[PDB]
DNA sequence: CGCGGACGAAGCC
DNA sequence: TTATCACTGGCTTCGTCCGCG
RNA sequence: AUGGACCGCCAGUGAUAAGUGGAAUGCCAUGUGGGCUGUCGAGCCCCACGCACGUGGGG
């Protein structure tokens, strides 16, 4: 379900950001009245509402240099490949895995936007449905993110035998 | 001709009826253990409410001799003559010399071997029959092995007298099979819809006057309990009930009061400590003409859990009722009454606003 | 021409028939004891609904009247298999006490302590009826119609009467499968020679298991057997059992029609 | 007297605690290890019955039954078990009270809260509204002449089904006990 | 199967414990808590990669943490029932009381075993009772499929080994 | 007054 | 801590007594 | 058509009454996120005008 509308947002929005600057600048200011300029693009496809609006905006606030796996596997592969700090991205993962629905959207933007910095691949659709899964199973999604991270880090280290 | 009633009723930390060690009775049903309330206990609760409400009281007792002796003592007999006369009452019946008696216990009249289930005025009538033969009993008490003097036919005719509870639930008396009456009500063992593990509560009893030994080291026994949404089912074979009571109007009053009692009563098991008194969340009366059909298989697959079972249980009984009406076509008059309004529950027939309205409509429909 | 029926009827906590002691009858099969309701008990119940509904096809369909002297036809051309549980079942003891109503200046010394055994499970029931002998003996083919149709519906509807007032074990079979076979009768009993594991229920799992066994036996012996089955679940398909029917009497009608 | 359970699901919260040794030891300070004691919080539902005819049979007099019942109800609201309180001061008055005088039978409202409340927002209002809805539904399903009545701290709702509202707990108790 | 990964956890952990103070304290804070709970996430960093139904993962996390929350006095194929009976006969623990606790665990569910289990096992390891953690792990894994079976094995092993230990003291 | 049904007499300690 | 712990039957032939018609 | 065929173990039943798990408890002492950096000719069609360089209207 949800993932279907999420894919509509990823293609449609993925085109408007890379294509039209005024919309890109009007949605990125909302990563509240200050984000109403964004509804005009994202509102018709929408706890899930908070998820969609936030992920579209954050997805849209990336630098141009940055313009089914989860987020944990993307982080572990970013550590192993791009050589980011491992132990520090480690505590930030452990801090997000405890937040509530409102905390994920306030702790999330730094790691995801910085992760996309230095061109790390991030499947936004899974991330969207994940932010939607905080309304019903926050702890479950958190556990999946962390587990995926460590498991894929271990397998990526062991396959480098 | 078969009024059958289904009901879903939750009980919180109830432990209404215990095995010998205090654990709630459990069925390993569908592969999963599910606490259950025995049918005989709830059947007793229903019969006590029905008898209390309709005014006629039945007595299931093994110590009839003592009671008849008390009534005859209130009739002006001496205590010893009352005892001998009541012994004659129970001795003058049965194939052999008499009804088997338990070893006499010092200071009290012997208890009968088998339990008797007869109305109270019938006990008074036995006292009267033993009273009009006062001289024969007085003469026979002197004999070493007194024999029964009272007429056997008259006593057997009094023991055949039926209460509403006997007409409804039946009785059995092995030594006088002519008096045995077949029950008109089938009462299923109420089990939980979902699997329930027995939760252990560790309780202690405080000694009020302070002592050093009294506290610190001392520990006090642990007591078991359980909670859950019980599924309940019961049948009333109307033709047999009409044959037992004889009149159809008395059968109607008996059935209506029985169903209402069936909803109203609760077994009272450690209720002074748990207060589990609760009304059923859903009731589904059906007037089946071919055969009564319980919906227990609907819950043979245990519910998974994590979320409130009442709504999922009601939807499951609804869905299963629909499928049975498709698979087994019938003209049975269905009907239900529920507290939740989140669903229409189309298969359970016409909805009635209240339990008494439902009962009255259904019983009037039969 | 033999028409046989397989049913997977479940029964809640009950003691429909019992041994000389209180415990229910049990057949140790597949290494796991499993409760059973003996064939004669269920058959006698069937005899009472069939004869009650019919208002001498009963001495023909079933062997011989219990209270009549042998009339040179003691056999019946009907073969009831003993119903047995799909899974292993531990006999579940129910401790009960009869209450003394009159009370002395002592408390609760109840009238009668005891414990009676009960059990619950999904019985796999099975029976076959030899149409050919029934036609040769009854004569009229229409008498055969009412006998087999009415016997089949009776086979589904009835449940033995034993300790039922204390336990309401009335129920409808979850699965019925009537296979008009011309070669020979076959019971799918060995499908459950390995008792199914528990904790999630058995109706669905037993349904699919019987489907696997039917698939395989039909593979070893492809036949012209006319088949059909009816269930109380619409969620799972059982292609090996034949065409699906909306209801039990519809199925019985189609198979009695199929026989002639 | 029913077992008071939480309306919502509550996970036990382990509370790590230590005891400081007052006379300084250099190694002990760095090690600093002690056991963890577990607590919990939540909105409890509470229920109780008083079978008046039996209480009159026990005391004998009806007047002593009145003083016993009224004083009992007031005690029922006022007291708190005091288990581990010098460490956590949990003295609290019930947010809502609903006395009913049932003549046919006592009816507990525990099924109203078998579906645990989801959360993230304050449970008090949702619990009160749910007890209201269930009380309404039971008077609909089970018609009766039982004299109902309630007293509540929140003013966000009128709670029509809980009968006539009384301004204070002692007023409610006095009215109901005098009403029986 | 499962027992293979379980043995990796027993050497690793048991080796990563007495050889680590920060990891030992970070995994012990999650005894008797769901793996879903945030408070045990500090433990995943050590145990998460070996998790081979869902019941399992809960099993490994459980034991691992509980195994790690023992006092140092306890730090440095039989089941748990035989370990308990031998602990009763040898160390002289209460027999009748450990008896009711065994009878209460044998009824629990997958979530109940992990909440009733820590007191007896951690207290059993108190006063240095030998406990084969690998068998215990696979046992906690066996609750997802055959809870009653594993419970019966635990109790039977306890009584049988208690009886044989009493009879061999002839 | 006739017919039908039910219980008893041992053998057995 | 204490009290409670069922009955009934699946033998033989005939005769007599009793209930009924 | 099998030491077989026909074939009910079955009628009844409160497990009851009673009960604090209680008293006490700092996870404390220590820490840069640091260095690098201007956002500056394809755009698809119709029409009008034009000095065919382009201008303008509409999508």
């Amino acid at each position: 379900y949800i993932l279907q509308h999420a894919d509509a947002l990823v293609k449609r929005v993925s085109k408007l950001i890379v294509n039209e600057p005024a919309a890109r600048a009007a949605l990125r200011r909302g990563v509240d009245p200050r984000m109403l300029a964004a509804h005009r693009v994202v509102a018709p496809y929408v706890a899930v509402e908070r998820a969609f609006y936030a992920v579209a905006a954050i997805m849209a606030a990336q630098p141009r240099s940055a313009r089914r796996p989860n987020l944990g596997v993307s982080l572990a592969q970013a550590v192993f490949d791009k050589g980011l700090n491992a132990d520090s991205t480690e505590q930030r993962l452990h801090l997000i895995a405890r937040q509530n629905l409102d905390g994920v959207h306030r702790h999330l933007p730094r790691l995801v936007l910085y992760l996309r910095s230095d061109q790390v691949h991030i499947d936004w659709g899974i991330l969207i449905r994940d932010l939607a899964r905080w309304g019903h199973t926050p702890r479950h999604v958190a556990r999946e993110w962390v587990q995926d991270y460590h498991r894929t880090l271990e397998t990526l280290t062991r396959q480098a035998e | 001709t078969f009024v059958d009633i289904h009901a879903i009723q939750t009980l919180p930390y109830s432990n209404i009826n215990r095995d010998d060690l205090g654990s709630p009775k459990t069925v390993v049903y569908g592969g999963k253990e599910r606490t259950r309330v025995s049918s005989q206990s709830w059947k007793r609760a229903v019969r006590h409410e029905v008898e209390a409400r309709l005014g006629d009281k039945a007595v299931r007792t093994r110590r009839i001799i003592s009671e008849i002796a008390k009534r005859l003592r209130e009739r002006g007999w001496d205590a010893d003559l009352a005892d001998a006369g009541a012994r004659q009452v129970v001795l003058s019946v049965g194939k052999k010399s008499g009804i088997k008696l338990e070893k006499e216990k010092d200071s009290e009249a012997p208890a009968t071997s088998v339990l008797f289930y007869l109305p109270v005025p019938a006990i008074d009538e036995l006292a009267a029959i033993a009273d009009e033969h006062r001289d024969a009993v007085a003469k026979e008490a002197a004999k070493k092995t007194p024999k029964g003097i009272l007429p056997a036919d008259r006593i057997t005719e009094v023991l055949k007298s039926r209460n509403v509870s006997v007409n409804l639930f039946g009785r059995m008396l092995a030594e006088l099979p002519s008096t045995e009456v077949d029950g008109a009500v089938q009462f299923a063992h109420a089990f939980t819809v979902h699997g329930t593990t027995v939760e252990v509560d560790f309780f202690t009893a405080v000694d009020d006057i302070p002592k050093e030994n009294d506290h610190g080291s001392g520990h006090m026994n642990a007591g078991q309990f359980s909670a859950g949404t019980f599924y309940r089912y019961a049948n009333v074979n109307l033709d047999r009930l009409v044959e037992n009571t004889g009149d159809a109007q008395t059968a109607r009053t008996a059935v209506a009061e029985f169903l209402r009692a069936f909803l109203s009563t609760v077994p009272s098991g450690k209720q002074n400590a748990t207060a589990a008194m609760t009304l059923p969340d859903l009731v589904h009366i059906a007037v089946r003409f071919d055969r009564p059909i319980s919906f227990a298989p609907a819950f043979e697959t245990a519910l998974y859990g994590s979320d409130g079972y009442t709504l999922r249980a009601c939807q499951e009984l609804n869905n299963y009722a629909e499928r049975l009406r498709e698979v087994w076509p019938d003209d049975a008059i269905r009907g239900y009454a529920t507290v939740e309004n989140k669903t229409d529950l189309a298969a359970l027939g016409e909805r009635y606003d209240s339990y008494p309205a439902l009962i009255d409509a259904m019983v009037a429909a039969a």
